[PDB]
RNA sequence: GAAACGGAAGUGUUUUAUUGACUUGUCCAUGAAAUUCCAUGUGCGGAAUCGAAUCCAUUGCAUACGACUUUA
RNA sequence: UUGAGAAGCUCAGACGAGUAGGCAGGCGUGGAGGUUUGUGACGAAGCCUUGGGCGUGAGCCUGGGUCGAACAGCCUCUAGUGCAGAUCUUGGUGGAAGUAGCUCUAGCGAAACCACAGCCUGGGGAACGGGCCAGG
RNA sequence: UCUAGUGGGCCAUUUUUGGUAAGCAGAACUGGCGAUGCGGGAUGAACCGAACGUGAGGUUAAGGUGCCGGAAUGUACGCUC
RNA sequence: GUACGUGAAAUUGCUGAAAGGGAAGCAUUGGAAAUCAGUCUUACCUGGGUGAGAUCAGUAGUCUCUCGAGACUAUGCA
């Protein structure tokens, strides 16, 4: 897990973790205060998906 | 384990208040030692806070402070009145407070 | 010229809470024998002028700013030369299509939108 | 339908209602709280005693003008009765419950009676809404590890 | 974008000005001086120089681990021990841009500033070390020289039962 | 002036009144007060003077004879016992008479101000609580003022071999030359 | 590892036998820092268990009912 | 120096209980003329909400939820225009109460009454008491 | 010039007349409450202070500083058990 | 889902949390717990390089207004 910083974006941290050995990306898109999106991109130039996601429970709820 | 306390132990004792009118804005302070209002006067402006432990573990610590300073002295037996940066809860009578010994004119 | 409010809480008309019939909107007491009108110890406070807030702070949010309610990007547009002094408020009634247009245009505009992120989602 | 229990996902659970049920909603009351959180065959059981007079509900809130019996000792309370009606209402649903979970395929030696309901009819005497929720009982897996 | 766009309420003309601080008479340079907050709290330290408004302090660094540090003059209680040979020591490199924490630049590019691969640090110099061995020298056969002031200066102090500081003299 | 976590007050010659409302303040000062001896205590004026002011008591309630439970009395009633803040202060007073086991190895100060030698004008009569006590109800004075005898002795011979102890180190004090080699500074 | 003493509510006072350390008793050598001016096992829910008690065989000894006392 | 909604801007000083009564300025509702080249199925109105904000206040704005077709700001006009009371009207629903009834039971099953709580000794002068004060 | 509302009492003080077992009653006068919250008076419709926009700080009045209860178990001189 | 648009309050049941001892609710001040709000460094200034284009051409045309004012069309990028 990496926080992200400044004005960064989904391809440049794609071809940068290309770089990294990193293999598949993930992306929570979160608005105020709620997590709803995720898009997932297989590394280096594979297929990305794009979900929004729903009843998003932790393990103490 | 007598290399610490750089403060002086003190009690709070109640709030400013009248017969019937209680006034929370501003606190009595019991400095120990303190038996006059002209050995109050060193205490003036010295900070006060108030030490509690609360459940949750906040900040990562188990330690809340609420800081405060003495303003003035109280009565001739040598307290002093003090305000908090949060008035003292009144569930603190008797409990006890640190008065340091910064801002220090010694 | 920082904002100061001379009350937060609000004024409750008096044995509101007492009755489900009896609203909490302010209501002056009329009765002679009542203690709230006679203004007694303990009883509840009653709005007086003398609560009124400063005049050159008044209407101000806490961040400073004035809210103008704005219902399309004709609105938006007015606040080109107040921008430090007012902030856009998108009215309630106004569909998630114009609040995208009105949002874009407020953010050119250099202007503060109160409720900015109603009624859309987010996609980067 | 909706149910007043967040339970009743279709996984490990079954439903049953009753609506408009010709029956006092002061004894309902009582029998749906001495047989909640009770085994469906323990529940039967004790529903079959309290036909029988060899057990008895223990009215609880409702208590008023009700005569107490050492039958009661075992609830911790002391004012009880016998009804036969609200048992009977209480035993056809508690009956097919059970069926629902037969059909469902859940596990029949695991069922308790996780959430079970009684709500006021409109007034037509005073009748009676009666929900019941039979789940199996979650079992803990060890970590093992 | 220059010309102002607003009412532009310019501050009236404030007449105040800024005068040198005013310490008290008992903080002269190489008295010896506890500290009162910080990390370093209850140790006892040696007055250098005094700045604008703090003391340029420090423990010798061989005695109580106080490197060369500032101090405000309300965190401090100065003591009425035996005063330390400190003109010697040159103290005109002690500055607010000596001790002042360094500027942020934070030269970077968007491929490490993700990951944190940065590791940014600044530990302390050399020279930094070199200053505060020469203090040293300087200072330490000064302490030498009077009893029971090396490890005094070593001691931490702290306040006992029955202590009353409105009537202990320092 | 200071403070400790449990202080235990010699209830021996002090007045009723003017200990309880010393305690009664230390008590809602936040500390906790034992008060041994309780029998001791003092009350100005004579044995048919209180006499009368206890048996008025008893025509009037819950009527308590030992002479903690009239100490314990006489501080409740100088506390805001109707709220939270005076019940809690009242819960931190352990009044007993004679010293118990866990108390009579512990320091026991006293009160000026509610001492009777100083409080009472010489020649004045006074009436003891343990005496008045024992005519109206109480029942265990005399195995109490027999056992203190017991506790004396015991005392007493703590002291002398505490004191027996202590000659040794006062004798190296003076043997000791760095006691006198700087002694100028008070010590 | 201990033995004594302590009954008022002893629950602690010693005596130690050693086994290891700090030993501020005192004299030296290193390390302290860019924190570069204050902010500071325990609990619950489940089970497999071991006893005990009640109901229970009961009983009137008790008794509106509760509840009580004996015995399987 | 831009600070001429001259109905604006600005400077200064003093003052602030209030029944009857008098006089100003405002808030809100239904409908009407004008206007916002106004809002609305990409969700109007209503409703809910321990979301946020504005006003001394009447009130207003807004987030989320629910919802499904209309609705609002400003200037003016108009009136069946604002409720806690009327042993108010209509409707709905409570405690009494699963009580009275037709030991324990089985079924069926009310009504009067209801500002609200509810341990005592004294005093609170106008009952003070149950409601305050001082105590148990 | 016209133009709303009121056309009583209570607490009583003081001066004061008659008194009459003695209290008490009768005039005027005086102000207050009546339209008035607040500190004190243990509590208090009429006693002592004081009359009111929202607040911060300071200082007081009447009352008080053993405890309840904010504040000297203060100083000095006396009476009493 | 015909007990049918929306579905308020009074009232009722279940669940969860908290508080419990009698004037009570309520007012003031804070604590604890739960929850919520918005406020972000990012831009500005300056220098050079590289290209770019017009509101720049020791530039050529059209259109609409009143010589020059707007809009464009080619051509060059000092």
């Amino acid at each position: 897990f990496r926080k992200r910083t400044g004005d960064i974006e989904v391809h440049e941290i794609a071809e940068a973790a290309a770089k990294r050995g990193y293999t598949d990306l993930l992306v929570l898109n979160e608005d105020r205060k709620k997590t709803n999106a995720l898009t997932l991109v297989h590394l280096p130039n594979g297929p990305s998906f794009y979900f929004t996601l729903s009843n998003l429970q932790t393990a103490k709820e | 384990a007598q290399g610490h306390r750089l403060y002086v132990k003190a009690k709070h004792l109640s709030f400013q208040r009248s017969k019937h009118v209680i006034h929370p804005g501003t606190s009595i302070v019991k400095i120990e030692g303190c038996d006059s209002k002209e050995e109050a006067q060193f205490y003036l402006g010295k900070r006060v806070c108030y030490v509690y432990k609360s459940s949750k573990a906040v900040r990562g610590s188990k330690i809340r402070v609420i800081w405060g300073t003495i303003a003035r002295p109280h009565g001739n037996s040598g307290a002093v009145r003090a305000r908090f940066v949060h008035n003292l809860p009144a569930k603190t009578f008797g409990s006890s407070l640190r008065v340091m010994l910064y801002p220090s004119n010694i | 010229v920082n904002i100061i409010k001379k009350r937060t809480k609000p004024f409750k008309r008096h044995q509101s809470d007492r009755f489900k019939r009896v609203g909490e909107s302010w209501r002056k007491p009329r009765g002679i024998d009542s203690c709230v009108r006679r203004r007694f110890r303990g009883t509840i406070s009653m709005p007086k002028i003398g609560y009124g807030n400063n005049k050159k702070t008044r209407y101000c949010m806490p961040n400073g700013l004035k809210a103008f309610l704005v219902r399309n990007v004709s609105d938006v547009e007015l606040l080109l030369m107040h921008n430090k002094t007012y902030a856009a408020e998108i009215a309630g009634n106004v569909s998630a299509r114009k609040r995208v247009e009105i949002v874009e245009k407020a953010r050119a505009l250099g202007v503060k939108v109160t409720n900015a992120g109603a009624k859309v989602r987010s996609q980067e | 339908v909706r149910y007043s229990a967040s339970p009743a996902l279709e996984t490990k659970c079954a439903k049953a209602r009753g609506a408009y049920l010709r029956t006092h909603f002061k004894n309902s009351r009582e029998v749906a709280f001495t047989i909640n959180g009770m085994s469906l065959k323990k529940a039967f059981i004790f529903l079959d005693n309290v036909k029988e007079h060899k057990q008895a509900v223990p009215f609880r809130r409702f208590n008023g003008g009700v005569g107490r019996t050492a039958q009661g000792k075992e609830f911790g309370v002391t004012q009880a009765r016998w009804p036969v009606k609200s048992v009977k209402f209480f035993y056809d649903l508690l009956k097919n419950a059970e069926a629902n979970a037969e059909a469902k395929g859940l596990d029949m030696d695991k069922l308790i009676i996780k959430h079970v309901q009684v709500n006021a009819a409109p007034k037509q005497s005073s009748p009676s809404h009666i929900e019941i929720i039979v789940a199996e009982e979650e079992e803990a897996v060890p970590k093992a590890n | 974008k220059y010309y102002p766009a607003y009412r532009e309420n310019v501050p009236k003309k404030a007449r105040k000005a800024v005068r040198p601080t005013k310490l008290r008479a008992s903080l002269a340079p190489g008295t010896v001086c506890i500290l009162l907050a910080g990390r370093f709290r209850g140790k006892r330290v040696v007055v250098l120089s005094q700045l604008e408004d703090t003391l340029v302090v420090t423990g010798p660094y061989k005695v109580n681990g106080v490197p060369i540090r500032r101090v405000n003059h309300r965190y401090v209680i100065a003591t009425s021990a035996p005063k330390i040979d400190v003109s010697g020591v040159s103290v005109e490199k002690f500055t607010k841009a000596y001790f002042a924490k360094q500027k942020r630049s934070g030269p970077v590019k968007k491929d490490e500033a993700f990951f944190a691969e940065n590791a940014p640090k600044n530990a302390l110099p050399a020279e930094r070390i070199a200053d505060q061995k020469a203090v040293d020298a300087k200072l330490l056969p000064a302490i030498k020289a009077i009893p029971n002031m090396k490890e005094y200066l070593a001691a931490s102090f702290a306040l006992s039962n029955g202590d009353r500081p409105h009537l202990m003299k320092f | 002036s200071e403070f400790q976590k449990v202080v235990v007050i010699d209830a021996k010659g002090h007045l009723l009144g003017r200990l309880a409302s010393v305690v009664a303040k230390q008590l809602l000062g936040g500390q906790k007060v034992v008060v041994v001896r309780c029998e001791e205590l003092n009350i100005s004026g004579h044995f048919f003077r209180n006499k009368l002011k206890y048996l008025a008591y008893l025509r009037k309630a819950f009527h308590f004879r030992a002479p903690s439970r009239i100490f314990q009395k006489a501080v409740r009633g100088m506390l805001p016992h109707k709220t939270a803040r005076g019940q809690a202060a009242l819960e931190h007073l352990q009044a007993v008479e004679g010293i118990p086991p866990p108390f009579d190895k512990q320091k026991r100060v006293v009160v000026p101000a509610a001492l009777r030698v100083l409080r009472l004008k010489p020649g004045r009569k006074y009436c003891t609580v343990g005496r008045l006590s024992s005519e109206v109800g109480w029942k265990y004075n005399d195995i109490v003022a027999k056992l203190e005898e017991r506790r004396k002795v015991k005392s007493a011979a703590f002291y002398q071999a505490k004191l027996a102890k202590q000659k040794k180190i006062a004798s190296a004090k003076e043997a000791s030359p760095v006691n006198q080699k700087l002694s100028q500074f008070g010590y």
